[PDB]
């Protein structure tokens, strides 16, 4: 699943 | 060039509008990030995490309660309104408009928009930690123990509400602790929503990116897909295919009329 902010 | 944009607008049968934090910032919606954007002694980075909720659910619920309650005095702005009226007007013509928003404040819904994908959830939904049920909740206050709590002043004492008295699941058998149905830092977006977004973005023949940019998350997830179909993209933001610089509540309504 896609992390919000791409995990950044 | 507004005229060139409006030539595309007049012909587009399926418009996708992606909205970012800028359109909520113009309604005065605090998000607690960065330059002295504090709630008591904390920022959103400290509280909008599953680890904060696990360690101090009362504190995290005070913060979300505050955010829910401030929305009574924060109103949709002209960008929200223009987008909702545009959706209604085009729908009557058999043209479709969809909104893909990263914002959790429901301002698009308060403006009258129907076809809205909330990729980060909503301040006015709960999710049960036990049975997983997601429900709408606009109740003020969400539970009696939170009545009059959540004040942002650094001097405010913690309510220290026992977990059993925080918002609970209303299915008698369950009674699980509710959490805000919002995507927190470190969590994944809902895959079903992303699938539906992809379908809309594939169908669209014009795409607007409002109060954020094509190059950043979340627009960056899909905007290349749309550009490679040859589809025009128009940005409305305050930043350096079409780009209209300024507050969205000024630029957008004239573009959408
Ligand atoms: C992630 O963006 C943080 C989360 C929050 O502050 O609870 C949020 C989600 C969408 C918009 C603003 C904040
Ligand atoms: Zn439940």
């Amino acid at each position: 699943g896609v992390l919000k902010e791409y995990g950044v | 060039d507004l005229t060139a944009f409006r030539e595309h607008f007049a012909k587009a049968k399926h418009i996708a509008i992606i909205t970012g934090a800028g359109v909520s910032a113009e309604s005065g919606v605090p998000t607690f990030r960065g330059p002295g954007g504090f709630w008591r002694k904390w920022q959103a980075q400290d509280l909008a995490t599953p680890e904060a909720f696990s360690r101090d659910p009362s504190l995290v619920w005070e913060f979300y309660h505050y955010r829910r309650e401030v929305m009574r005095s924060k109103m949709p702005n002209p960008a929200h309104l223009a987008i909702a009226e545009c959706e209604a007007r085009l729908g009557q013509q058999g043209r479709s408009v969809v909104i893909i928003t990263q914002n959790i404040d429901e301002l698009h819904h308060r403006a009258g928009s129907k076809h809205v994908y909330e990729i980060h959830g909503s301040l006015f939904k709960t999710r049960c930690m036990s049975c997983g049920e997601v429900k709408a909740n606009h109740k003020s206050p969400i539970c009696p123990a939170l009545d009059g709590k959540g004040a942002p002043d650094p001097n405010t004492k913690e309510a220290r509400i026992p977990v059993e008295l925080l918002p609970r699941c209303e299915r008698k058998s369950c009674n699980g602790l509710l959490r805000p149905h919002v995507v927190w830092f470190g969590e994944t977006l809902d895959s079903d929503i992303l699938t539906a977004v992809e379908r809309e973005l594939e169908k669209c023949d014009l795409c607007l990116v409002v109060g954020t940019s094509s190059i950043v998350y979340p627009a960056a997830m899909f905007a290349p897909q749309v550009a490679s179909r040859g589809v025009p993209v128009a940005e409305f933001n305050m930043e350096c295919k079409y780009h209209f610089e300024g507050p969205c509540g000024s630029t957008l309504p004239p573009a959408l009329e």
